[PDB]
């Protein structure tokens, strides 16, 4: 699952994490198994 | 205390059952001994624990 997020609130992507993104946009399950990869793409989008 | 042998069985059974029921009011380390409170004041990830 690939998309773009802000510098902050990246920590909201986790099992049982609260936040507007995690509560209305993309909610991971509590029993998730897998990896989360974040890397800066500012000069490719800003 | 003539019939004490018969009375002791009743007393022991009632006392063990009373202890079993009273054990429901202990935290055992949780925040509260009431299940609904700790499931309705915490997120599920911590409610589980």
């Amino acid at each position: 699952d690939s998309f773009v997020i802000r510098g902050d609130e990246v920590r909201q992507i986790a099992p049982g994490q609260t936040g507007k993104i995690a509560d209305y946009n993309y909610k991971l399950p509590d029993d998730f198994t897998g990896c989360v990869i974040a890397w800066n793409s500012n000069n490719l989008d800003s | 205390s003539a019939l004490g042998k018969l009375q002791d069985v009743v007393n022991q059974n009632a006392q063990a059952l009373n202890t079993l029921v009273k054990q429901l009011s202990s935290n055992f380390g949780a925040i509260s001994s009431v299940l609904n409170d700790i499931l309705s004041r915490l997120d599920p990830p911590e409610a589980e624990v």
